[PDB]
């Protein structure tokens, strides 16, 4: 329970991979309405799982911060760089074509389907090992990786308003910044200026 | 057996066109006879534009409320 | 019938002198008539429409047939800033020699008229020069006046009328008007302006004569298919540039700038062709949505069925309202006429600000004359707007077919939206009444630094968000490093920012306490004006006073002293007495408007600054300051041009105050007089030889609240205009 | 820069995408919004003559039921891309970081 | 400054005022005599138009142009004495009034005859009630989560 | 007397007193901190 | 001539009938009601519109109404 005390919604039971009896907005009080919502919080688990290493390795490298790898494309001359060589293809125009045209190919792929079980966990091809075998190892997988994902969702929020607190700034320097004056380099400073 | 709501009922009026709708007055007197439209006599707490505070109602313009 | 008038039989048989008033003041609402259907109704309005085109092009007609000629024009184009524009001449037997004197000016050869519709601006901006153009264009629109004609009487005939499903093809319509109505013809101006004024103000004259034979551009049209458009900016003209002449021309045709052309203090034409270039563009883009014969677009009642948010809180939402307005006119004419007001005051607002015509803007008469008269325009278009849905709502709704969407919704609560307007408006009311009154006692009383003077720190830092640096807030365009300033400073910035922080424009004029106090006077009086209309809207149906309105129609006088009184309950009455808040509402912004425009055009900003804070201020340096000259225009000693204003003045005080007999006398006094003088007249001898055919009667109740309320608001609109025309004119300055 | 090279790759992109991903997507849409309608029954059963569905152009012998229509609106859509990318990238503007 | 108006000490406009307003009573006041009762309220006067000038000064009010004091109703802290505290001075004692009110209305609304308390009032009830209103706040409060300000059904 | 109790509590008479109370208070405020503009305490 | 309608609401206490100046209206004997009386208006040529007997009617709403309609000689009340 999210809120040990607290009773719990009458259409959020516990069964879900997840429900741990929290929408206190009741945004879920129709169903249809909640299976969208679930695979609505799948995706953006996903995204945000698979992004904040893509934010944090580079920086741990001799890389520059996430802010400052995505700069050259406000300059004309502009020009990308992959683990310090210059992008061949790198010009913007046809990076934003080429983005363009992959994404929307397979999100409207991914909207083409009705099962609606399929839309969250289709697996098959996207399952080569096989770990969807037993349906008691496979439903703890699902809570696993959902709970993962809400805690990546939080760490990409930390990650932006750190960022708009100390702008030009990364996650590692904010880290290091911190270890360096534990009890003198912490949020109080961004809320009593 | 007699019909309608008890005498000295507490009931909401449901005639659109009324002064006192969808507000309450009490039962004085349901006339029994049959062939009268509208047997039920209600008083009400406050003067309507005419400065009358009595009027016949309906069975069915009438709802018991508690 | 077998009488006047036709459409209606019950008037027709009225013995008494009504049936001629009331057959005059009926003849246009078609759907009151006698075997009326639904196809006569359509029928009678397009023909109608048609008239009405006719009219406009036969009065534009005139205009320039007129100036042509008995006019100014080519003595004007030679020297804008010193010559003043003749509209017509006079021939009025009853004048004196000395009036004959006093109104031959602008170099005429007799007695004329001074313009100040700003025509002559107009059309020398666009490219006329001499006054064979004005005859060309006067004939043209006699053709087109003739065209309209014959369009109306084409479409009465049978084999000629449409039916009232081709009336009611929305998307159609939508389609045709979008892209062909407003983008296509937006295409064409931006084409006049490159071809024939872009070129008319660099010297050259194009015309039908030669026009393909003169390139607009150095490279014509190669460019827009190469893909590179902006070589057509490539060029603009210098700063330094005198209209009319080729001395510091460039070739540039469209452009992007944002300030003002230096000599006239007017828009540049390029950045003019440019924008009427782009909208038309997104136009005729837009112009695509709907479907139509080719199996693709949208359904409009689709989408409007589409849309009704789950958790219930609008109920069905929209579902439904496409038949509820796709079947009711006054509920269309309610929304042509809501969105034409709105824009009319927009015009109002823009017109003044960003001037767009060469020499208009040091016109300053003009600037005045314009902005009250689209202000008062755009009021009336209001009060309208609110009517034909208090009309609609009487007439034409049907509760069942609208069952529990946003319209029964809103007719659901309407004492919580009346409630609200009546605090809104109590709230303004008293606090603005009040403060006006503290700082009143406190001037009176010596003690000018007791007032209570608010500073409007919102608005202030609004304009300094639009780069004003008058009180030093340093945001967005006004700050130095933020990607605001940093991605326009190519492009408009510039300009933009030079022309706002100028002090002898009227874009974003300084601000301080007195414009807070009179605009939240102006916010009181559109919040009262709202609660009237809304009122008369939301209780046309049927009150409890009087649950069964509906049957009575939009317009009737009462229904008798019974159940206390009901004098003034029909919906039209709401529309009456809302027109005279709306007459003040715009007194009060016209007053403002031009309190500041006359104290900045004569440099003494201060003076309006100080007295604009309490009502005395008002009263003495605006009202009663400004009111010499025109009171002068004829005394015991002789009279100049002004004369004919000091009479219109007092014409106006006159009309306005015999509105009030209309208005406060009703009718059963008047009644008994009539009755009186009957018995007198067929009594006296050599005169009871003479028999009226229709009995006189007093006028009616509705009668007398309408010729009332007209005499009031012509009485308003001639009294102000006179002394608003005089008091500028006068000091032209 | 080269305009035919860019005009051609923007409309052939367009078409191809319009024929081969989003065909399905909009004429389901197509299909469930309809004909628009007056008081219950379309536009030509109420009696409007010139309202009537053009079904003789509509036909077409695609496999899939491509017609003029569908070119014309797709093609466009891929002008007014191409157009865009032109101005733009030869317009010399530049915001500044 | 905040919308380009500097502080009253600071501004001669203000000073000008002062001096032009106090040597107008001072020429009025040559008459009389120098000590009779016009003379004595004359400088009264003279003297309550110094306190108000200083005390404006003293207040760090801003001045403009004119010479006169402006208000800043933003939410600027150094200005709340202007708007804010005494805007929350007046919204208390309204509430006082109409919460005062609303609770005498509701005591009589039971009575066989209502409007013969309206017209003519209960006054030891109302001085029974007059003192709730120093915690019509808290009261208010409990009454909106209680289900309990307004009307159910209507 | 009591009759007089009464009386003294219709409206007229009980609008009267309690303003014409009011308006000492207010006066006398005004006669002890003239021209405040502002609230000059805290 | 005005129109003047009875609704089925009436209670029959004449007090329309007594209160018309020019005539119009009339007791009928009925079964909907106590008094077995219902008005009707059988004389609206003769209706003024002064819509005295609608001030008259107690019932909520009222019983009697009259509609303004066409206008004659004897609707305006003129004497010449
Ligand atoms: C700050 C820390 C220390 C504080 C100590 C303060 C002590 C008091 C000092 C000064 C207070 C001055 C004002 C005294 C109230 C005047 C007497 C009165 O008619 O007031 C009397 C009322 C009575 O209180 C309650 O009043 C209720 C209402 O009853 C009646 O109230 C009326 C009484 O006249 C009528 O009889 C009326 O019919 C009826 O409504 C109930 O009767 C309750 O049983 C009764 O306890 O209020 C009261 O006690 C008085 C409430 C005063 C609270 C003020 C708080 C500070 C401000
Ligand atoms: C100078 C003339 C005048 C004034 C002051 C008003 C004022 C008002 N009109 Mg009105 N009106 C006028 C002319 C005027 N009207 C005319 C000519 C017409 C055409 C017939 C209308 C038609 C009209 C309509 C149809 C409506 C109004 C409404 C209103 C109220 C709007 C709410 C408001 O602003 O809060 C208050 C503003 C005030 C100015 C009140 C001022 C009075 C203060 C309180 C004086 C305080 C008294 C003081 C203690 C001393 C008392 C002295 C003692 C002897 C009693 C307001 C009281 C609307 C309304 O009722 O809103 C709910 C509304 O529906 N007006
Ligand atoms: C491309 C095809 C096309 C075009 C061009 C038009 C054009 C027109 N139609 Mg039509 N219509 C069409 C197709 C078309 N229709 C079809 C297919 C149908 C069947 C569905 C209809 C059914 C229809 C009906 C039933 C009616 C019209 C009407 C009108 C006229 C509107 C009134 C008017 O002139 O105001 C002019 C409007 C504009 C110039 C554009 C608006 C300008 C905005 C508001 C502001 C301008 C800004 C600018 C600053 C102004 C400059 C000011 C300065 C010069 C002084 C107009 C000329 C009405 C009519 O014909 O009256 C006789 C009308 O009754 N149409
Ligand atoms: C509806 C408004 C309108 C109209 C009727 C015209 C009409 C005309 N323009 Mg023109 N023009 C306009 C708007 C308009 N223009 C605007 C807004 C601009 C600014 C971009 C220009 C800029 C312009 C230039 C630079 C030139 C013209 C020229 C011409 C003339 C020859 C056009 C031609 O044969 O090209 C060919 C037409 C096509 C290749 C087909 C057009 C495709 C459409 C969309 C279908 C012609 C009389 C040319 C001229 O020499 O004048 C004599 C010239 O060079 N125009
Ligand atoms: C495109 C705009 C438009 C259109 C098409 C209509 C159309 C219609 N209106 Mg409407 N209305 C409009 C705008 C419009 N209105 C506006 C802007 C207002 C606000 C003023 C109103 C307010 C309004 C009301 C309150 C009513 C209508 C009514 C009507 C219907 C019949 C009108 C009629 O023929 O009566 C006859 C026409 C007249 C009596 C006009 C003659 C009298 C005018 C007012 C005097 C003109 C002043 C004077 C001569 C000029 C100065 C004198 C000189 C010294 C200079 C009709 C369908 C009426 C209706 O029948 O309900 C459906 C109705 O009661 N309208
Ligand atoms: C300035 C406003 C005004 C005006 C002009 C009038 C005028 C008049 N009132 Mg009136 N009245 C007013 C305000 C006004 N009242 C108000 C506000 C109220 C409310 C209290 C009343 C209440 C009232 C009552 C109760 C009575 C009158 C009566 C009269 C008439 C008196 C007889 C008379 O003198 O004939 C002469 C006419 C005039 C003096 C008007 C001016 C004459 C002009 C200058 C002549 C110009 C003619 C011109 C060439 C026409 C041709 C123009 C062409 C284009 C058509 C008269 C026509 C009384 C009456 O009817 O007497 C029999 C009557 O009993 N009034
Ligand atoms: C909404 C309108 C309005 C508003 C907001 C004000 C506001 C103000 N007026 Mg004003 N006034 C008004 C209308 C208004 N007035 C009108 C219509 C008139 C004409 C009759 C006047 C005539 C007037 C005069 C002659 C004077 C004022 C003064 C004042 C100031 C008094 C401050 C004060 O009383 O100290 C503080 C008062 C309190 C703190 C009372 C609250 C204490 C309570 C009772 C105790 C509660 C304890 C818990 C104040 C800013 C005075 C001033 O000094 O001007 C600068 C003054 O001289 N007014
Ligand atoms: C900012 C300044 C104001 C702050 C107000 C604090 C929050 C107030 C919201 C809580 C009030 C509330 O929930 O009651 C809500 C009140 C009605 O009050 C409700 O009554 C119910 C039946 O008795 C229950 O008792 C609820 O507990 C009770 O809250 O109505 C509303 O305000 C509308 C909200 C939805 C209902
Ligand atoms: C430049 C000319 C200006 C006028 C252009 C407008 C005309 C084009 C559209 C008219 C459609 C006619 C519809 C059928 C209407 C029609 O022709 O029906 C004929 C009509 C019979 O009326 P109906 O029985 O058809 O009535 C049904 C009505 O509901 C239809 O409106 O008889 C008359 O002609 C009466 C004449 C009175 C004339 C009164 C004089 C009015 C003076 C002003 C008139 C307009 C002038 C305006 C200038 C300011
Ligand atoms: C009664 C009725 C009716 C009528 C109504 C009316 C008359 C209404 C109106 C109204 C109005 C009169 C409205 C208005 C409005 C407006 C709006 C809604 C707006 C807006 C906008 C915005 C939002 C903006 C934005 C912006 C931009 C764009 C940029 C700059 C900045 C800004 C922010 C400004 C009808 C018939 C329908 C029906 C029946 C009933
Ligand atoms: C036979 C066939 C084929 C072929 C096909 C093709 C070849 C296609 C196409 C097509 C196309 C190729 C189309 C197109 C186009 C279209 C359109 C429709 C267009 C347009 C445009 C627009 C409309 C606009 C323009 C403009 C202007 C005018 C102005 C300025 C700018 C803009 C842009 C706005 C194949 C073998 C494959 C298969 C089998 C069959």
């Amino acid at each position: 329970d999210w809120m040990p005390g607290q009773p719990r919604p009458s259409y959020l039971d516990g069964s879900a991979p997840g429900d741990f009896g929290f929408d206190p907005l009741r945004l879920g009080e129709v169903p249809e309405n909640l299976e969208r919502f679930k695979e609505s919080e799948l995706i953006h688990c996903r995204w945000a799982m698979l992004a904040v290493p893509g934010i944090l390795v580079p920086e741990a490298l001799g890389l520059g911060n996430w802010v400052k790898a995505q700069e050259w494309a406000a300059l004309p001359g502009g020009q990308a760089t992959y683990l310090g060589n210059p992008v061949p293809w790198g010009t913007l125009p046809t990076i934003l074509v080429i983005e363009f045209l992959s994404i929307a190919f397979v999100e409207h792929q991914r909207s083409m389907e009705k099962d609606p079980e399929k839309k969250k966990y289709p697996g098959g091809a996207f399952d080569p090992l096989g770990y969807s075998k037993d349906p008691k190892k496979f439903h703890e997988y699902k809570i696993k990786e959902v709970k993962n994902g809400r805690l990546a969702l939080l760490a990409f929020v930390g990650i932006c308003v750190q960022q708009s607190a100390y702008p030009g700034t990364g996650p590692l320097e904010n880290l290091a910044t911190h270890l360096a004056d534990p009890w003198h380099n912490t949020i109080g400073n961004v809320l009593i200026p | 057996p007699p019909i309608g709501p008890k005498r000295g009922a507490k009931v909401k009026i449901l005639r659109q066109e009324s002064y006192w709708y969808k507000g309450t007055g009490s039962v004085v007197a349901v006339d029994q006879d049959p062939n009268t439209r509208y047997p039920v006599v209600v008083r009400f707490n406050k003067v309507n534009y005419a400065n009358v505070s009595t009027n016949n109602y309906a069975l069915d313009e009438v709802e018991e409320v508690k | 019938a077998l009488r006047f008038p036709r459409f209606s039989q019950g008037l027709a048989q009225d013995p008494t002198t009504r049936r001629i008033w009331f057959g005059i003041a009926t003849a246009h609402d078609f759907e009151s008539h006698d075997d009326i259907t639904e196809g006569r109704l359509y029928q009678n309005i397009f023909a109608s429409h048609f008239g009405q085109l006719a009219i406009i092009f036969l009065w534009t007609s005139g205009n320039l047939f007129h100036v042509a000629w008995q006019g100014n024009f080519e003595a004007w184009v030679q020297d804008p800033l010193h010559v003043r524009p003749i509209a017509h001449a006079i021939w009025d037997p009853h004048f004196g020699q000395p009036a004959v004197e006093a109104f031959t000016r602008g170099g005429a050869l007799g007695p004329v008229n001074i313009a100040y519709s700003g025509v002559y601006q107009w059309w020398y901006t666009i490219g006329l020069r001499t006054n064979e153009d004005l005859y060309t264009g006067a004939i043209f629109l006699l053709f087109l006046s003739f065209i309209s004609l014959l369009a109306g009487w084409l479409h009465l005939q049978p084999k000629w009328k449409p039916s009232v499903s081709w009336f009611k093809n929305a998307e159609s319509r939508l389609n045709h008007h979008l892209s062909g109505l407003f983008g296509v013809s937006s295409l064409a101006w931006a084409g006049h302006l490159v071809h024939v004024a872009i070129p008319g103000s660099r010297g050259e004259y194009v015309r039908w004569n030669n026009f393909l034979s003169v390139l607009p551009h150095p490279q014509g049209l190669g460019p827009l298919f190469t893909g590179q458009w902006n070589l057509y900016a490539q060029n603009p003209d210098s700063s330094n540039h005198l209209f009319s002449t080729s001395q510091g021309a460039g070739t540039a045709i469209l452009t992007l700038l944002g300030g003002f052309h230096p000599q006239t203090q007017s828009l540049w034409l390029t950045d003019m062709a440019h924008h009427h270039l782009a909208i038309a563009i997104l136009f005729l883009i837009g112009g695509h949505m709907y479907r139509t014969n080719f199996g693709i677009g949208h359904s409009i009642k689709y989408i409007l069925e589409a849309h009704i948010p789950p958790g219930g809180r609008l109920g069905r939402g929209h579902k439904g309202l496409y038949d509820t307005i796709n079947n009711s006119i006054h509920f269309q004419l309610g929304l042509a006429l809501a969105s034409l007001g709105v824009i009319t005051s927009l015009v109002a607002q823009h017109m003044y600000s960003l001037p767009a015509y060469a020499f208009i803007a040091q016109d300053f008469t003009t600037q005045a004359a314009l902005y009250t008269h689209h202000q008062y325009i755009a009021g009336f278009i209001m009060t309208g707007a609110f009517a034909h849905g208090a009309i609609f709502f009487i007439r034409d709704y049907n509760p069942e077919q609208n069952a529990d969407n946003v319209l029964a919704r809103m007719l659901e609560h309407k004492e919580a939206i009346i409630s609200h307007l009546s605090w809104a408006s109590l709230f303004l009311g008293f606090h603005t009444l009040g403060l006006y009154v503290h700082n009143d006692v406190m001037l009176a009383f010596g003690t000018p630094e007791k007032q209570i003077l608010i500073e409007p720190i919102f608005a202030q830092w609004i304009q300094s968000a639009h780069g004003k640096t008058s009180y030093g807030f340093d945001v967005l365009l006004s700050s130095t490093n933020s990607p605001a300033l940093n991605a326009g400073r190519s492009i408009w910035l510039p300009g933009w920012l030079n022309a706002i922080n100028e002090n002898s424009n009227s874009l974003f004029l300084t601000i301080g306490p007195g414009d807070f106090l009179v605009h939240h006077a102006i916010a009181l009086g559109l919040h009262t004006t709202t609660l009237i209309l809304v009122k008369g809207a939301l209780d046309a149906r049927g009150s409890k006073l009087m649950p069964d309105k509906k049957d009575f129609g939009y317009s009737f006088p009462c229904d008798g002293p019974g159940r206390g009184g009901t004098c003034d309950i029909s919906a039209w009455d709401a529309f009456y007495l809302a027109v005279f808040w709306m007459l003040n509402t715009i007194g009060w912004v016209t007053f403002y408007w031009h309190w500041k425009h006359i104290t900045l055009w004569q440099g003494n900003v201060s003076q309006f600054n100080e007295s604009s804070t309490y009502l005395m201020g008002w009263l003495r340096d605006y009202l009663w300051l400004n009111s010499s000259q025109l009171i002068n225009g004829y005394n015991p000693f002789g009279m100049n041009s002004l004369s004919v204003w000091a009479w219109m003045f007092l014409f106006g005080h006159l009309v306005w105050a015999t509105g009030f007999m209309f208005l406060i006398s009703w009718r059963g006094y008047w009644q008994e007089l009539i009755e009186t003088l009957a018995w007198a007249h067929e009594r006296t001898p050599l005169a009871n030889l003479i028999r009226w055919r229709d009995k006189p009667v007093a006028l009616s109740i509705v009668q007398a609240r309408l010729v009332g309320l007209v005499h009031f608001s012509v009485g308003y609109i001639f009294t102000y205009a006179a002394f608003l025309i005089a008091s500028t004119s006068g000091k032209f300055g | 820069l080269n305009p035919s090279l860019v005009i051609s790759l923007s409309t052939g992109l367009s078409l191809f995408l319009g024929r081969f991903v989003f065909f399905n997507f909009q004429r389901e849409n197509v299909a469930k919004q309809g004909l628009p309608e007056q008081n219950g029954v379309t536009h030509f059963e109420a009696g409007d003559t010139r309202a009537k569905e053009y079904v003789s152009l509509l036909k077409s012998n695609d496999p899939v039921g491509f017609n003029i229509v569908d070119v014309l609106a797709w093609g466009s859509i891929g002008h007014i891309v191409a157009y865009y990318i032109l101005a733009t990238s030869s317009n010399g503007y530049d915001p500044k970081f | 400054d905040i919308a380009g108006l500097t502080p009253c000490k600071d501004s001669k406009q203000f000073a000008k005022r002062e001096k032009q307003s106090i040597k107008k009573l001072e020429s009025s006041l040559k008459l009389y005599a120098p000590d009779s009762a016009p003379a004595l309220a004359i400088n009264a006067t003279i003297e309550k138009t110094k306190r108000r000038f200083d005390n404006y000064g003293k207040q760090g009010l801003l001045c403009g142009a004119d010479g006169l004091p402006h208000l800043i109703v933003s939410g600027d802290q150094r200005h709340w004495g202007e708007f804010i505290t005494p805007g929350i001075l007046f919204l208390y004692i309204a509430g006082w009034i109409g919460w005062v009110g609303r609770s005498y209305l509701i005591a009589i609304r039971d009575d066989k005859k209502p409007t013969q308390k309206e017209i003519i009032i209960d006054v030891p009830l109302a001085t029974g009630l007059v003192f709730r209103g120093f915690s019509w706040p808290i009261a208010a409060y409990r009454e909106l989560l209680n289900g309990e300000l307004v009307a159910k059904d209507v | 007397m009591r009759d007089l109790k009464t009386y003294l509590s219709v409206a007229p008479v009980a609008s009267t007193l309690w303003f014409a109370a009011l308006a000492g208070l207010l006066i006398e405020i005004n006669r002890f901190f003239p021209d405040a503009l502002t609230f000059p305490f805290f | 001539s005005h129109s003047v309608k009875i609704y089925d609401t009436c209670i029959g206490c004449t007090q329309c009938v007594r209160a018309c100046p020019t005539d119009v209206l009339e007791m009928i004997p009925w079964g909907g009601c106590k008094a077995k009386q219902i008005a009707s208006a059988p004389r609206t040529e003769d209706c003024v519109g002064c819509k005295r007997c609608e001030s008259a009617c107690p019932t909520d709403f009222l019983s009697v109404r009259v509609y303004l309609w066409h206008e004659t000689t004897r609707s305006m009340g003129l004497a010449y």
